[PDB]
């Protein structure tokens, strides 16, 4: 995987995290957000599939793939939200709303997390807004997220790194630039000392015609590794399409349960009906005469009132709530 | 076509002082001005093009900001091999024109 | 560094041809945007006409004055710049330039260059 | 009824930034959904290293810039057709029939309802007007900053109203593929 | 001065328990809703529903298997201090005090609550009982029990708000800051000093 | 310490529970809370009342009986609520404002949580709110929970346990049913395969004339233990009462402590006063004259500002928070 | 390190805490809050400043201070504040918005936590609303906490100990009183039992003539400490000025990022501009005349609208956000 | 084109802090009023109290237990920076004037505010402290402190505040002269002046 640019680490600036959320979405419709970061979950260290414990990038220069265990991630919006699923790069979360979405990583004393804006809210299905599904109710239409790993809702195009260069590289000695490649991995090197000069090299060698430490590039050919388009990273001079992943957790359809309000108390008047309702929560009720004109109205109700609507011949209709519709004349 | 101006014509003036030139276009450009000057008897050199940043090639005393129909160039140094003509063209649509041009001595 | 070099200039009859050249080097030929500048004596500069790439279809626009009488040919064989010019007026005797474009925004599909190289600049007179 | 578009949530995806700070990049103009081509200039990026950059001055940098389906278009989309309680044009979302008058195909406007377009979920000839634009990045290491209106899909969203099931007159519930009363 | 009138108890009303009895299912029968004289006694027959309870077992018929819901309500257990009296005065030895007076916590209200039987529910006296520990307490909160759809078993019930609760909320302000003449209003007995 | 269908368990969906609140209880004047739970606290294996371990019935098909402790508790509505006190089947914490109550166990990884709903609302007493308790104030009447545990507040009935049938205590051989009940202790059968049979096995048993496992239960006869009233659980047939627990933490009477704000500064003119008042919180006035029209007049101020009031000749009374009425003519 | 009358005590009710808050400050303007404990933070048993740990004021009846490390703290308002500085009397924390600010130290199973009252709110620099200073934007004048320690924001004025009374010191057997002082402790007794009398001892005495156990007050001379000018003590007789400590953590005025809001698409037409707005968050639009007469309007715009201005011939500057003044000018295209 | 004025600082004001120094008692003798030099200096004699602070007797002669209270006001230590000041303006060189006789500034922020005068203090409005500069000790105030009589067990002075009229003012400042100044120009400060002001 890639590290990139998060927009808030710890104390008050935004640094380098291997977790950045670089996107969210938000859609489903018990609430439950899908989370990428960077890093790839349910892999070990060759990658093999190993649900336990993950894998993710080293802090230091020679630039390694270090792993942990998968008991030590922690996603939090306002409260601690709990942990779904997980395939490769993704995550899921189902928690009550928060402005911003977190995931941390507690590596002992070294905790690490990022945080990104987004405005998620709770949401509801139908014509009531509910905390928690009830034990009984009508079943309607809903889309989820599938708790499913092996589903697909589409693709991501990965392409090769590009010159993922270092300052500890390079040394400054004696007015002379000298590069020290690590040991086993040939490191390239490019840079303007006056002419165009490139070459490939594996061992602490000198350097004519430089004078400053910052006047030279150099960065290991990682051309084993794939990483995701993401705008934090630099991509090779050849930036093809090689290789796609799935998108997991599809929003699949299912039917959800959707509470029923109380059956209001209609009182009947000479071209004209009185509604007797109650409502603990926001109800919509919406009516519509069944002539030329429609008269549409609709409102959001809270607690208890009376609402007079005037009947025709043609005669009205009105739904509340989840209820199938009542005609009258 | 797309009228150029070039205001002023003659701002000579002496080392390190402050000097600015503006090139205003008459429909509204988005930022496409390109900052150009003239040595005597050779050829031109851009200096600032999409009018905010500066070309590899040039010191770093050269400056320019502006959106619109109006833009500047901001010189930090009159050093003395800056006596040139210098030139403002706009590359968003055919004819592309440039400004009759501002004569800068140094004495 | 981008060489473009002018030759092909002299005393010509007016009212007729001549075939001058710009030998482009030192980029990819394929795939960049030449443009041609003409200077007078007594008033500023004038553009005359660009081309285009290869994958556009080597498409030619031109300037107020120069439409139906100026031709660039452009050739990838051999690298160079080519202009056919007929029906030489008193108004053409000029100093001419040839430039290579470099794209530096394609806003919504259109390609919109500045004027990024330069040659030497050769002199023709139209003159009896 | 015709369909001319779909629309949904557009997915807001950048390319790695090239930063060969040295000499000038040039880019090609694609054929990507509201595709964006700028240079910049001085930046002297950083990442973890901290040094990518020889030449600390002479700086060019290359960001593009386009628009494509977000992975749930396949589910959460709005189909534009033209065609009686049934206006002239429609709008149909999930079931729920409504009676916009959406732009017609080409005439995106940003910030409003179909300002993204294309013939069907998979189809690759799609057209947008986001009003995008691309920023100078002033902070020393490497970003992409970049501005752009909201999706006129959410906005419609938030504004839609009441469908045709309970706008039509004469006591009729519209009913979904086909349209119908 | 000691301006107090002489006043009668007629009910007394508080928050409701809402208590639910255990369902009962005949297996493999059929039942017959009886007829109780508790408080809102509302008991209604549904047919099969084939509950499980933790074995995914409870009846060995998937049809004919008809089940008894039952709900009424009593007073809430906390009903011994926050609960308001309805009281009717009569010449008093002006009277600052309505004709229907409403004493809870020692705050007095002047409200027009309905009497002894005029019950509709939603609103203030949705419970009638001659006193806290009175067993015939009577009721009318439009309580409807409703058919049960998951598998799982439950009984449903849909049920309006506390008109206690409600007429809380609509309670306004007590006559000891509305009564005029500068008259202070005190209870136990219920009076009103400085007059 | 019986088991109910919880709206809301541990990820999404419903289940069933030995921890699920039945009814809640909130109004005690210090927001306090006594949360009515399907399990019983503070009892032994024998039922000796001991603080430290309680009882639970746990997800086995024998429903034998098992302990955790004090310190795997742990109830939260927004935030964590501290633990007030426990006896059996009722609570008493403290908890922080919010939309919906939760109790839940820590058995280790075992995370067992209910969640119902109550829209918990913080609430004062007097004319003015407060976040806390101040140091300085009259002292007031309200109402608190009682702390003491051996309260009574009310009772509470029980009856006799059901029928609580199980699928594992038959099993399916050869289109042939048969009954295996736990070792030690008789399970009572009853099936119906054409004509009603009963009876009472306690060993492995062969029934005939059954082919599906879907027409035959079994029980052992549990008359050992009381149960209440719970919705969600089958009765017995002889429904009558066979107990009565109490309820404590009853609402007793105490002394409180109220705060008190700034004294207005009052300016006379001709017929009239004007009040100059300050208050951070939304505090109470209420005005009334001494005529034969009171003119009650109520309000709730936020902020500074300044009110003008006409005196009559037969006077004006006003009541500032919780101030003494201070009387002007 | 005193013990104060903490305003909420940990279960409900006020009483002495060695933690009490005095009173904070959040004028910071990227929402840090710095917090006056009544214990000091940073020091050692006998007087040098280590970073590990602090001192406090023991639940005993000698009054020794006892001392805890920097992992049992916490600092909460409804989420847990991360601590960002220390010194002596004072804190530094980021904290969530809400209704007040506590401390707790959680020394195992004792635990102890004190709250006061502050409305607490999030605050924001420019003419928008923003939660995380952006990764790209210009840069504006803000002013923050300084996070050194080694900075003085103002002087503290403490003095010393007034007669701190004990019920442990005196006990009252027989109808006879008795003093018993610590080991090597000379403390001092004073009481009224018929004519006033003060006087010093070290060990157990006892006192003539005295029959109730109310009557007499016994305390140690304390003079190696200083005390804080809090109003939850006794001060002493000579109350004059003794010593001023620093307040670290200043105000240091320093540079800020803001964000760029989406500039709006211009709409002309006669004598008068549409201006269409998008904006996700609330961001301040200001009109004003280049006239005689300014017409100010002031708004704040969120979502996407549209709103209309009339320009008159001698022009209308407006300013979206935080951006840089356009002034506009309407012609005579009647 | 620079239009400054002739400026003269009156006083400075922020918000203020209420400091409280420890109550003494004397244990059944009498204490007295002394009058002080300090910013809205009140104090007073109250009866018995008989305090508690951890051993039940803090104090003997149980009975005339006068206790003396003290209270005032200074300044708070962030006011070096957040501080709002008070300033006259005279004539500046159709003559035109975009500021008003009375000026306020804050942070750069420049108001046309009218505030009262040096010693015309106002309780709960803008100028509740006045002082020449932050370090000098002449801070006067008159606020409208008034303290009441502690009745729980434990010792403790009780007070009731108003609020701070700097924060009234900072909730109420309206938009600041900088974009309402007509002839459209930008206002600067250290000095005062208003820049490149067409008229
Ligand atoms: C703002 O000004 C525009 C005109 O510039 C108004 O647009 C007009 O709106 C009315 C009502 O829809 C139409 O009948 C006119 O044809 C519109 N004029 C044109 C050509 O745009 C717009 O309504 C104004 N909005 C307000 C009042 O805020
Ligand atoms: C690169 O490194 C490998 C050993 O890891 C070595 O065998 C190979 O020759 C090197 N390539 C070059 C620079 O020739
Ligand atoms: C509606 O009308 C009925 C009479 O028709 C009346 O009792 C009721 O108060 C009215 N409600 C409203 C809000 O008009
Ligand atoms: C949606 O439109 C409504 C007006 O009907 C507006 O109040 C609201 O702010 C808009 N956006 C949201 C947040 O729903
Ligand atoms: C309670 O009464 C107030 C009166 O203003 C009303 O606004 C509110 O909707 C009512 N409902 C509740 C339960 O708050
Ligand atoms: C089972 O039943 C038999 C016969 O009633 C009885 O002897 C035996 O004790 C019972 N065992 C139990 C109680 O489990
Ligand atoms: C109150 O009376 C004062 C003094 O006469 C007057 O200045 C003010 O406007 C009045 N305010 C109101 C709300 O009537
Ligand atoms: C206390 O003071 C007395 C008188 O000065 C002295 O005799 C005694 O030794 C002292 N005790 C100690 C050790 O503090
Ligand atoms: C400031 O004044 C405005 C207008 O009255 C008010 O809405 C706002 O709540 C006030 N804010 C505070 C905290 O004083």
């Amino acid at each position: 995987p890639y590290l990139g640019f998060c927009p808030y680490c710890r104390h008050s600036a935004p640094c380098f995290s291997p977790i950045k959320i670089e996107n969210v979405w938000d859609e489903s419709d018990d609430g439950s957000i899908r989370i990428q970061v960077s890093a790839q979950f349910g892999y070990n260290q060759a990658g093999t599939a190993d649900v336990t414990k993950f894998r993710y990038m080293s802090f230091d220069h020679d630039h390694d793939i270090k792993e942990d265990s998968m008991d030590k991630i922690a996603i939090s919006t306002s409260g601690p939200c709990r942990r779904l699923g997980h395939k490769g790069y993704f995550l899921l979360a189902q928690c009550p709303p928060g402005d911003s979405v977190t995931v941390s990583i507690t590596s002992g004393a070294s905790e690490n997390s990022c945080t990104v804006e987004k405005k998620i809210r709770r949401k509801f299905v139908g014509r009531e807004e509910y905390l928690f599904p009830p034990v009984h109710g009508k079943l309607v239409k809903c889309h989820v997220y599938d708790h499913l790993k092996e589903t697909s809702a589409g693709y991501i195009t990965m392409h090769r790194p590009g010159p993922h260069a270092y300052k500890s590289y390079l040394e400054e000695a004696s007015g002379e630039v000298y590069i020290k490649p690590p040991s086993g991995k040939n490191v390239t090197y490019e840079c303007k000392c006056g002419d165009y000069s490139t070459g490939i090299v594996s061992t602490r060698t000198k350097m004519n015609g430089c004078t400053k430490a910052k006047q030279c590039i150099a960065y290991k050919s990682d051309q084993t590794k794939w990483v995701f388009n993401s705008p934090d990273l630099i991509r090779h001079t050849d930036h093809s399409v090689q290789g796609k992943l799935h998108i997991p957790f599809r929003l699949t359809p299912t039917v959800c349960p959707v509470p029923l309000a109380h059956t209001p108390t209609v009182t009947k008047w000479f071209k004209g009906i009185t509604l007797h309702l109650t409502a603990t929560r926001p109800t919509l009720l919406t009516t519509r005469k069944l002539g030329l004109r429609a008269d549409a109205t609709a409102e959001w109700i809270t607690g208890t009132t009376s609402r007079n609507f005037s009947v025709g011949r043609e005669g009205l209709e009105y739904v509340w709530g989840n209820h199938e519709p009542v005609r009258v004349w | 076509d797309i009228q150029m101006t070039q205001s002023p014509s003659s701002l000579s003036a002496s080392a390190g002082d402050r000097v600015t030139l503006t090139c205003r276009a008459s429909q509204a450009i988005s930022f496409y001005l390109a900052w150009y000057q003239q040595k005597p008897g050779k050829a031109p050199k851009r200096l600032i093009y999409d009018a905010s940043e500066l070309q590899g090639g040039v010191p770093s005393r050269f400056s320019g900001s502006g959106s619109g129909t109006d833009f500047t160039l901001s010189i930090n140094s009159l050093q003395p091999e800056d006596s040139a003509t210098y030139f403002c063209l706009q590359y968003d649509s055919p004819p592309f024109t440039f400004g009759p041009g501002t004569k800068v001595e140094i004495k | 560094e981008v060489q473009l070099v002018e030759s092909g200039a002299g005393l010509v009859q007016p009212g007729g041809s001549l075939r001058l050249s710009c030998a482009a080097s030192g980029f990819t030929f394929s795939d960049s945007w030449m443009s041609w500048v003409r200077q007078s004596p007594g008033k500023g500069l004038e553009w005359v006409g660009r081309i285009k790439g290869k994958p556009d279809g080597e498409t030619a626009a031109y300037a107020a004055s120069v439409k139906g009488r100026f031709s660039i040919s452009r050739d990838d064989s051999k690298n160079t710049l080519y202009l056919q010019m007929n029906s030489l007026k008193t108004e053409d005797t000029a100093v001419y330039y040839c430039t290579r474009d470099d794209r530096t925004s394609c806003r919504r599909g259109v390609c919109y260059a500045a004027f990024h190289s330069w040659g030497q600049g050769v002199l023709v007179t139209v003159s009896s | 009824t015709n369909k001319e578009y779909v629309t949904c949530r557009f997915h807001t995806v950048i390319p790695s930034p090239q930063v060969k700070c040295c000499g000038s990049l040039e880019c090609k103009a694609s054929s990507k959904a509201d595709y964006t081509c700028r240079v910049f200039g001085g930046v002297y990026p950083f990442m973890w290293g901290g040094a990518q950059c020889f030449c600390d001055s002479e700086n060019t940098q290359l960001s593009e810039a386009y628009v494509e389906f977000a992975p749930d278009c396949t589910i959460d989309h709005a189909v534009a057709l033209k065609v009686s309680p049934f206006d002239h044009k429609v709008v149909i979302r999930k079931g729920l029939v409504y009676n916009y008058d959406f732009p017609e195909y080409g005439a995106m406007k940003p910030g409003a309802f179909g300002d993204i377009q294309a013939s069907s979920l998979d189809a690759t000839d799609i057209v947008a007007r986001t009003d995008i634009r691309l920023l100078k990045p002033s902070v020393k290491n490497i970003h992409v900053p970049y501005t752009q209106a909201v999706s006129g899909y959410e906005m419609w969203k938030n504004n839609s109203g009441r469908p045709l099931q309970e706008t039509a007159p004469f006591g009729c519930k519209i009913e979904v593929e086909p349209l119908r009363a």
